[PDB]
């Protein structure tokens, strides 16, 4: 049993929580200096946001684990705001840390935390505007503008308007709850930057040419789908078979009987009713003979990750087992199509009985400019599918954060004693998302903040900074939108973790 | 290590058929005590399987004399088989024990 | 996991010994009924094999007395437990042939079913262990 | 749980039991055969040839004395051919149980 | 836990990128000095290609671990140019330190590196006109593959190789909307004869079996019996038991199987496809009996070899001896036999005028070592022609277009005058590293080399007159005939700015002790 | 274990098999020559030069040494007797070499057919130990002398015997 | 993986290849030095060699520049014969010359491009030294005894070289326009001395058959076959192997006696007097062969039977696939001559006048194996001399000649490239420094003396290294083979530039 107490324990928790906030400080921004993460796995892992990287860390500080668990709690609800709870609570602890040796060893701050965060969440929904049907939108221009907001970050000229209205349609078809991975955009070699295809079901990227591959049907009215799990080939078996010889007709029997069992592999589920043969594992040269002879379609080396999306929308499952091979495990569609885009045979699964995976398929014949398009779209989905869930949408981009810091140094004057130093530190931490994006877009980051406060001493409407227009503006009039509730959840979560860690200056351990 | 028991089983299997010979060895000496008393008083046959074939007394003396000699031929090879399998395995008990350790 | 594999190894090995107690009793019946048929079916009677033959009687295991045979035509077989009945050839023949055919099939039909009764015992003891 | 490896475990054990039955019938085959040749070589028909059936004896020709042993060698060898006809049948399933793990 | 913040990140990003860019810049062009490799099995390997070596070198850094997949995208699409994307992107990278040492933020240059990549791609639309007709443009590709062959694997340019290689691609492009798939073609190489031997096969090849020359060596009509069923007794690598009742029973058995040989003939021959090929093999005993019985048969055929002949013919395979039809037989355009190599044996070449689903250039060698070095020259020559058959966009690269866009991007730092000007400056000076590197590995002074064509840009814009690397003293690109595809150079622009974008993607440089461990 | 030292054991072994005598002196001559080698390599003379000069002087020295030598008989048995034992009395052991000198003289005289009298094969000379007996009873028995015979019912003294060999197994 | 940079790789290539070039320059020349062999593994056994090829085999090479040299050392070994140790020092002599250029600043592509042009220019100077000797029977006889002393003394045989020198040049003389190694049969055999060695005109088998079979065969008909007697070959005549019965052994026991009787009828219907069999011949067909006059050979050589069908015009029976259509060989005289301690078979007067058999007679295994390896390296060069009856003037005399011609071209061309041509012409003159050090002389004197010779064009005289004095050429004993140096100049200039190509060395082991 070990223990450490007091202020030298407590400040050690603070600077431990600073370093993880030094990491994620602009990971909601697209930029920084990268870390691929290799563990005892030995495998390469990168990310675009910090929350996936925070899932990779085995934290060594238990006080820093608490800031993780609040941020993961923010991550568990929406999938976003993980960074926002992280940075605000640490810069609280950054400014409080000199005051502790000044005598903020009492927990007088914890009354100042709540009185700050009650006023703030009463401003967020108040300044936010409720709109779904047509209050300023077209029932679609809400989802069009936010998608054009995300696709204006990278310099797509006018196709970003064409790319917007397509990915609007993928959200409305799928919409059951805030989930984005079924919409996941498949990078397609081939196609153009002018054509773009939405799929109501799933699709398979690659399938290879076997014997009689084009002698298998392309048009279905109901694909009876078998999502098999095994590899077929003649060279998977080993031979020891024996019987007596009195002629050369016995020579035909030993080879043919080892092929009927390979033909027995397929006929069990084909007589169950299945017509579509799918395996992420290869199909044999002799095994694909019977597949063209069955006149039922097969597709080998399909993606297993794409094979999992077939299980949801089609009512299917994983396949061949020792028993229970019936129509209860098969998947269904209504339309099969195979459109060779680029040089790959690209399959269409649409007409699914369940709206459980509505993906959008982007083309262009590229890898780099298309990845520029996808990552903007992956966050465009995160805005608009949440914009359906909450009718009241506020402006993002630090528009309201600078407004709160205007509101609270005023409130610091009304607050007496040591707690106003909290509110001065509370208004201090709010600028942290402007502090990164000004240096990301390229600005004297502090002098921007000085400019935004004058427009809150004179206006105070939506004034923040732009990273995509690269200036200062009203971010609602710059159309940077996101629903206000996740901010209210972030304001509560950042206040909760910050008051908790400072409440512990005494930590009890057991190395036994 | 399977090499420990394997040299022992190949030795012990040869010993079991060798111990069969020794009771036959004594009774090969018993019959030579009984063939010496016969000079024509009682003739002898030979019990070989399901057929009992006629012998003579001089035919009997050579018959058990050969089978006395075939036993002694299998005795001497085992003395070679005893010392070889006990010395080869003794070398193996040092080296093959170190294989399982490291 | 190898830990679940290790418990099933010992429970399979111990149930092998209970099978060998039953097979050897089935094994011990077979050569005794085997000696009854082949010695009878080759000699077939003093009557059926065409009068007086030779004999060297079994008085003991090493003492055989040579004599001329000629008996009357009967065979006093031995049943056991204070019972001897005099028999003839036709009564003694068809009985032992039936005991010959079953003693193989008593060994054959059981030795598969003993191999699965072992498999019942090893499977039963591991499912109760993983639950409670 | 796999029922094909349940068939695969039964298949290999049936390979083992068949080959052992061939070996014990081959040694009985040579035992009767070499019992024929030794008794013919010594003392053919002079006055009579006693032959053992239990503890009573029959006296007849030298070639008929072989003839009882000749018949049992004929019965034993036909089994050895039929045993190897089952050794061959236990190998064809062994080549086919590898595919049935992938099929079902 | 150690965190290497900012510059301390970038110093780790320097050292692997400094290492890999310096080993490529000794390897640009035909004056490129070869790359040596000892394998993890301890095996000597000598190439000059980066995508080989980056796949072969055991990468040990986030920069280095990136370069496998980065050079994967270049070689699978373009082919040659594995070195130039590494030299360029590292030269922006080491300059970005100097900008960060100047105090210029690493984000605002990574913003401007993409826009600097835009104006370069914008310039390539003006550079090197994009119209080359189908009969004519084979000859500069005959000249381009002359450059790849005639300096690296063979000192004096096998002429039969570079002219067949442009002909295999038109076999597939016409059927595939003026594009070739790289699984519909295959660079097939088998040594055994002469290194001068090179053939084009519209289908596949199998080694034709004849057991005796006293038995007739046949080749006939353009239809192949793609069979797995027995036309000759097969062998699935095991053993029955042999037993015959009498010797005269075996004397009749030879007369019995001879009728059974004719039955396998009269079933197949009445369906067509007189060239019988069965997958499982046999000895030469009943092989020359079937040769005497007037149908040739190929034995001991590889497993997937029956599949590749099926898709090349487009038809199916006959699974069983009782199922017999012509749609499961091959649909071939020409079946003729040509000797394998010059000395050992013969093949059976099955050409098709129907389906170009496997068009294989077939080369030979007198050395096993030279042929994969020959094939590696042929691997990249068949990838650059895929760019031309879609669009006839070409580039005069090698020192002309490198100095040309370096004028333009440096001008675009002044035309578009804002913050990204040093990012465009870091892009423009890094463009000059490349024709330096063509003369750096050369015996010429690269410092003199960047001077000359720079004066030519004062003379003439959009140059077909850049440096040479054959030391002929004739600096051209159209009379030195150093011409490449415009799609390929444009792809190299996208890939190099991708890597600098990729290492900028999170701001996280902290580890738990395990982020590269 | 040194390669110059492993040539030394080869140097004496060749003196063992060619002569068997002078095996101590063959050691001392080689180290003496190495003293001459050090002076000339310090002088700066190529070892190829020092090699061929010694091979010439070897051929040259034995020529002048031959003139120093005096010719003696090889077919006179008595001249061989006086020549051998004076060396044998010159060596350390002469306590048994006195009676054993003429036994060796009669032994070689049988294989001295010419006057040239070649080098000698010791591959017809067999040394056979008898466990008892005396140095006075040591003698020369022609042909070969065998060890223990194993005769089950076999002959002891056979006149005009046929020497046979068995190289096959009986089991 | 360890990515060796170019600044490190030049140091590694200089310590890697030059130290190997230090070893082979020792074991060059008959007057030259030797090398103790130290086995790289445990229990190091020692041999003393005058051959650099064996040094690479004993001492393991794991220097990446020097592992290139092992490939170059193998090519001159097998395809060329002599020139193994000479090509490997010569590339090292190039790489030493590149050091000062690398020390200055100079790119290796300067160094490569200069040496490529300098190689082809000296190659024409090598063609300038091409002088015919097949213009006379006597000068071609004088040509063969020139090079026969050169190769054998270069590969550790000079004591009994002259007995092999007289015998080997005679068999090459019968080749007459066509270089042949499948007509010269090479037989090593223990027995006799190295003055007991023999040259047979025709073919030879080491078979002691005595008087049971015919050993004197005049006007022979030779069946070259592999047909056994007890093996029961193809074209079955009786029973085949079967199971599942016990009384079928009687047909198998009787069928062996019919096949051996029938094969005697098969062999006699050829009309031959000599049945050559690779397999063992059973005693009953063997005694049927000697009475009629058919020679019977058992346990024949696996390669000798195939060389027998070539020299006699016959053909192999292809394991009894050809029972009668197999063609017959024919020769004049078949005589059993006791050479050494052994009884030998001499096929004399064969159909090929080119065909001969050298018979090596070593007193021990130590001398017999080292003689054949030097003799096989000689006859490969002498067979190349049959195609081109030309020499070049050895002893570094041609080395002084071509280096002048490069120096003339280096003093007409010299842009960027012929800085290397200046380093090229020094490295050619570096090879006679080795032989003068092999002879153990003032190399700086003898080169500058020989440089003064070929400067005005005294080419007919170079340095006779036995005294190191200048002496006659165009045949001396030292005037070497044309075919050797044109291969050595080809490979040494080649791989040394390839070493200059590999700067991007990566070690992943």
């Amino acid at each position: 049993t070990d223990s450490s107490q007091g202020i030298p324990q407590l400040v050690s928790n603070i600077s431990a929580c600073q370093v993880i906030a030094e990491a994620v400080r602009t990971t909601l921004g697209p930029r920084g200096m990268d870390k691929l993460i290799v563990d005892g796995r030995g495998k390469a892992t990168i990310s675009n946001d910090g929350a996936t990287i925070l899932k990779l860390l085995d934290v060594v500080h238990p006080a820093a684990k608490t800031l993780v668990d609040i941020a993961k709690s923010q991550d568990a609800e929406v999938g976003d705001g993980t960074t926002s709870v992280t940075l605000l609570a640490a810069e609280f602890l950054k400014q409080v840390k000199p005051y502790v040796e000044e005598g903020l060893h009492p927990q007088i701050i914890i009354r100042a935390f709540r009185t700050a965060t009650q006023l703030a969440v009463n401003k967020i929904k108040e300044i936010a505007v409720t709109v779904k049907k047509a209050d300023k939108v077209e029932q679609r221009k809400l989802l069009e503008k936010c998608a054009m907001t995300a696709l204006s970050s990278k310099l797509i000229s006018q196709q970003k308007a064409f790319f917007a209205k397509m990915v609007v349609d993928a959200v409305m078809m799928l919409d059951d709850l805030l989930q984005l991975k079924m919409i996941g955009i498949k990078k397609v070699q081939g196609g153009a930057l002018e054509d773009s295809q939405l799929v109501a079901g799933v699709a398979f990227k690659k399938t290879f040419s076997y014997a009689g591959f084009e002698m298998q049907p392309k048009k279905y009215h109901n694909p009876k789908i078998a999502l098999l799990n095994v590899e077929l080939e003649l060279k998977a078996e080993k031979d020891n078979a024996e019987i007596r010889v009195h002629t050369v007709e016995d020579y035909q029997a030993i080879v043919d009987a080892e092929w009927n069992i390979l033909y027995d592999k397929l006929e069990k589920i084909h007589h169950s009713g299945a017509k579509v043969v799918l395996s992420k594992l290869p199909i044999g040269d002799v095994a694909t003979q019977y597949f063209a002879d069955r006149d039922m379609f097969c597709a080998g080396r399909v993606p297993e990750e794409d094979l999992k999306r077939t299980m949801m929308a089609c009512g299917g499952s994983i396949q061949t087992s020792v028993n229970a091979l019936s129509a209860d495990v098969l998947g269904r569609c209504q339309v099969f199509e195979e459109t060779q885009i680029g040089g790959e045979r690209y399959n269409f699964f649409t007409g699914c009985p369940k709206a459980k995976t509505c993906t959008f398929i982007l083309r262009g014949g590229a890898e780099q400019f298309m990845e520029e398009t996808e990552r903007s779209l992956h966050d465009a989905i995160m805005i608009v599918r949440r914009a359906i869930k909450n009718d009241s949408v506020v402006a993002g981009g630090g528009a309201i954060e600078m407004e709160l810091s205007k509101y609270l140094r005023d409130y610091s004057r009304t607050i007496p004693g040591k707690q106003q130093l909290l509110i001065g530190a509370y208004a201090k931490a709010l600028e942290i998302i402007p502090r990164q994006l000004c240096d990301n877009a390229g600005f004297d980051a502090t002098n921007i903040l000085n400019k935004l406060r004058a427009r809150h001493a004179q206006g105070g409407t939506w004034y923040g900074v732009d990273i995509n227009n690269e200036d200062i503006a009203d971010n609602f009039e710059a159309f940077v939108w996101e629903p206000a509730m996740v901010r209210i959840n972030a304001l509560t979560a950042a206040s909760e973790a910050a008051c908790l860690i400072v409440s512990v200056d005494e930590t009890i351990k057991n190395p036994r | 290590v399977e090499k420990y028991q394997q040299l022992q089983k190949d030795l012990s299997k040869s010993m079991s058929g060798r111990q069969k010979l020794e009771a036959q060895l004594t009774e090969n000496n018993i019959v030579k005590e009984e063939l010496a008393l016969l000079d024509g008083s009682n003739v002898v046959f030979k019990l070989l399987g399901p057929v009992l074939v006629k012998q003579e007394l001089g035919e009997a003396r050579a018959t058990v004399g050969k089978r006395l000699d075939y036993i002694t031929a299998e005795i001497k090879r085992y003395e070679s088989q005893l010392r070889d399998l006990e010395r080869q395995s003794e070398q193996q008990r040092e080296t093959l024990a170190q294989l399982q350790q490291e | 996991v190898l830990k679940k594999l290790d418990e099933q190894y010992q429970k399979y090995k111990f149930m092998e010994l209970n099978l060998a107690q039953k097979k050897r009793r089935l094994k011990g019946q077979i050569p005794e009924i085997k000696q009854t048929l082949e010695i009878l079916k080759y000699m077939q009677k003093k009557k059926e094999s065409t009068n007086s033959m030779e004999t060297r009687f079994l008085l003991a295991d090493n003492l055989y007395c040579k004599a001329s045979v000629p008996p009357t035509d009967k065979m006093c077989l031995w049943l056991g437990a204070n019972v001897m009945l005099e028999y003839d050839i036709d009564e003694a023949q068809a009985l032992l042939e039936k005991n010959l055919s079953t003693a193989t099939k008593n060994l054959d039909s059981l030795e598969e079913d003993l191999d699965f009764l072992r498999d019942q015992f090893t499977t039963t003891e591991v499912n109760m262990a993983r639950v409670y | 749980d796999q029922q094909k490896i349940n068939k695969f475990a039964r298949n290999t054990s049936r390979i083992t039991e068949l080959k052992e039955e061939i070996e014990v019938k081959k040694k009985q085959l040579q035992n009767l055969e070499d019992a024929c040749d030794d008794i013919m070589l010594a003392d053919d028909d002079c006055l009579m040839i006693p032959y053992q059936i239990g503890d009573v004896f029959i006296s007849h020709s030298q070639e008929e004395t072989q003839e009882m042993l000749e018949e049992a060698k004929k019965n034993l060898q036909e089994e050895i051919d039929a045993l190897e006809s089952r050794v061959e049948s236990i190998q064809r399933v062994l080549a086919d149980l590898k595919v049935q793990l992938y099929a079902k | 836990k150690s965190r290497l913040m900012g510059l301390e990140a970038l110093k780790s990003h320097i050292m692997a990128a400094k290492a890999v860019a310096n080993t490529m810049r000794t390897s640009l062009g035909p004056n490129g000095l070869d790359k040596m490799m000892v394998d993890k099995d301890g095996d000597v390997t000598v190439t000059n290609d980066g995508a080989t070596i980056l796949s072969m070198m055991d990468v040990d850094h986030q920069i280095a671990k990136l370069m496998v997949e980065l050079s994967k995208s270049q070689d699978d699409e373009i082919g040659d140019g594995t070195t130039g994307v590494v030299v360029l992107a590292g030269a922006l990278l080491e300059e970005a330190e100097q900008l960060l040492d100047r105090g210029i933020h690493p984000i605002r240059i990574a913003d401007g590196y993409e826009q600097a990549a835009r104006v370069a791609i914008e310039h390539l639309d003006k550079i090197s006109d994009s119209v080359l007709v189908d009969i004519k443009d084979t000859e500069p590709l005959i000249q381009t593959a002359k450059t790849t062959l005639g300096s690296k694997v063979v000192n004096s340019c096998h002429r039969q190789m570079a002219e067949i290689a442009v002909n295999a691609v038109l076999t597939v492009a016409d059927m595939e909307r003026r594009d070739v798939d790289f699984e519909l073609i295959k660079v097939e190489g088998k040594v055994g004869g002469r290194l001068e031997d090179t053939k084009l096969i519209k289908g596949v090849i199998v080694d034709k079996d004849f057991s005796h020359p006293q038995m007739p060596k046949k080749v006939e009509d353009a239809k192949i019996a793609i069979l797995t069923c027995p036309f000759e007794p097969p062998k699935p690598k095991t053993k029955h038991k042999l037993d015959v009742t009498s010797v005269e029973d075996y004397k009749a058995l030879q007369k019995y199987e001879k009728e059974k040989f004719e039955e396998m003939i009269q079933q197949i021959k009445e369906t067509g496809a007189n060239l019988a090929i069965c997958q499982w093999g046999f000895d030469d005993e009943a092989n020359h009996l079937l040769l005497q019985n007037n149908l040739p048969a190929v034995r001991w055929v590889g497993g997937p070899e029956i599949e590749l002949i099926a898709i090349a013919t487009g038809g199916r395979i006959v699974p069983r001896f009782s199922e017999l039809t012509a749609e499961k037989l091959g649909f071939a355009g020409l079946v003729q036999e040509i000797s394998f190599g010059t000395t050992k044996d013969k093949m059976l070449v099955i050409e098709q005028c129907k389906n170009s689903r496997a068009v294989t250039i077939f080369i030979r060698g007198g050395n096993k070592m030279i042929i994969e070095e020959a094939k590696r020259s042929l691997h990249d020559a068949l990838c650059v022609i895929r760019n031309l058959i879609r669009d006839n966009r070409v580039v005069y690269g090698g020192g002309a277009a490198e100095i040309s866009c370096a004028l333009a991007v440096s001008q675009e730092a002044d035309k578009c005058p804002t913050l990204e000007q040093y990012a465009m400056r870091a892009f423009a000076d890094a463009l000059e590293v490349i024709p330096m590197a063509l003369s750096e590995n050369s015996g010429m002074n690269p410092i003199q080399t960047m001077t000359e064509v720079r004066a030519r840009q004062v003379k003439e814009m959009n140059p077909a007159l850049g440096i040479d690397c054959l030391h002929k003293g004739t600096n051209d690109m159209k009379q030195q005939h150093v011409i490449e595809t415009l799609i390929g150079k444009k792809q190299q622009i996208s890939l190099a700015t991708q890597m600098v974008r990729m290492i900028l993607k999170i701001d996280d440089i902290r580890k738990p002790g395990e982020s590269e461990e | 274990l040194h390669p110059a030292a492993r040539m030394l054991v080869e140097l004496s072994k060749a003196q063992d098999i060619e002569a068997g005598d002078g095996t101590t002196s063959v050691v001392i001559i080689a180290g003496s020559l190495l003293d001459s080698c050090t002076k000339l390599l310090q002088k700066g003379i190529h070892p190829t030069i020092i090699s061929e000069s010694f091979q010439k002087a070897l051929e040259k020295g034995i020529e002048i040494l031959t003139d120093m030598s005096r010719p003696v008989e090889l077919s006179d048995r008595e001249t061989l007797l006086n020549s051998a034992t004076t060396s044998l009395n010159s060596k350390v052991v002469s306590q048994y070499s006195s009676l054993l000198s003429p036994m060796s003289v009669n032994a070689v005289m049988k294989v001295i057919d010419p006057a040239t009298a070649t080098s000698v094969d010791l591959r017809d000379i067999k040394i056979v130990k008898k466990l008892g007996g005396t140095i006075d009873d040591c003698e020369l028995v022609e042909g070969l002398v065998l060890t223990q015979k194993v005769s089950n019912s076999g002959i002891t003294r056979v006149e005009k015997a046929k020497i046979g060999l068995i190289q096959f197994c009986l089991s | 993986a360890d990515e060796e940079r170019a600044e490190t790789a030049r140091l590694t290539s200089f310590i890697g290849a030059i130290a190997i070039g230090d070893l082979v320059k020792s074991t060059l020349g008959p007057k030259g030095m030797d090398k103790i062999l130290l086995s790289s593994g445990r229990d190091a056994s020692l041999m003393v060699t005058n051959d650099g090829a064996t040094i690479l085999k004993n001492i393991g090479v794991d220097n990446p520049a020097a592992k290139v040299l092992v490939d170059m050392s193998r090519v001159q070994d097998d395809e060329v014969g002599d020139g193994t140790t000479s090509v490997t020092v010569l590339a090292a002599e190039l790489l030493r010359e590149a050091e000062s250029l690398i020390a200055k600043k100079i790119h290796p592509q300067t160094i490569i491009a200069g040496w490529r042009e300098a190689t082809k220019a000296a190659r024409e100077a090598l063609l300038s030294s091409a002088v015919d000797h097949g213009s006379d029977e006597v000068k071609f006889r004088q040509d063969l005894m020139n090079i026969a002393g050169t190769t054998l003394s270069s590969k550790l045989l000079t004591h009994h070289k002259d007995h092999f020198t007289k015998l080997a040049v005679e068999a090459v003389l019968r080749l007459k326009g066509s270089g042949n190694l499948e007509a010269i049969h090479i037989i090593k055999k223990l027995g006799g001395s190295l003055a007991d060695s023999y040259l047979d005109e025709g073919f030879l088998l080491d078979k002691k058959i005595g008087v049971n079979q015919p050993k004197r065969i005049e006007n022979a008909k030779i069946l070259i076959a592999n047909t056994g007697m007890d093996t029961d070959k193809i074209k079955i005549f009786g029973s085949r192997v079967r199971v599942d019965s016990t009384a079928k052994v009687a047909e198998i026991e009787h069928a062996e006696k019919e096949k051996m009787k029938e094969k005697v009828e098969r062999i006699l219907k050829h009309g031959i007097n000599c049945f050559i069999n690779r397999q063992l011949i059973y005693n009953y067909p063997e005694q049927l062969f000697g009475a009629a006059g058919v020679m019977a050979i058992e346990h024949a050589d696996f390669a000798g039977v195939e060389r027998l069908a070539l020299v006699t015009g016959g053909e192999i029976a292809s394991t009894f696939d050809h029972p009668e259509l197999v063609k017959l060989g024919s020769c004049k005289l078949i005589e059993e001559v006791m050479i050494g301690e052994d009884k030998l078979i001499h096929f004399s007067g064969v159909a090929l006048g080119e065909a001969c058999t050298i018979v090596l007679r070593g007193a021990t295994q130590q001398i017999l194996d080292e003689a054949e390896r030097s003799l096989h390296d000689a006859l490969c060069v002498l067979a190349q001399t049959v195609k081109d009856s030309r020499t070049v003037y050895g002893g570094g005399c041609s080395e002084m000649l071509m280096a002048h011609a490069v120096t003339q071209l280096a003093n007409r061309t010299p842009g960027k490239e012929a800085v290397a041509m200046e380093s090229y012409a020094k490295a050619l003159r570096m090879l006679p420094t080795i032989i003068a050090d092999n002879a153990g002389y003032d190399s700086a004197d003898l080169v500058a003396q020989l440089r003064a010779a070929h400067s005005e064009g005294n080419t007919t005289a170079g340095l006779d290294m036995r005294e190191g004095t200048i002496g006659d050429m165009a045949i001396l004993g030292i005037t070497e083979s044309f075919q050797v140096k044109r291969q050595v100049l080809l490979s040494a200039a080649e791989a040394a530039e390839v070493i200059l190509r590999v700067d991007n060395i990566i070690k992943a082991a």
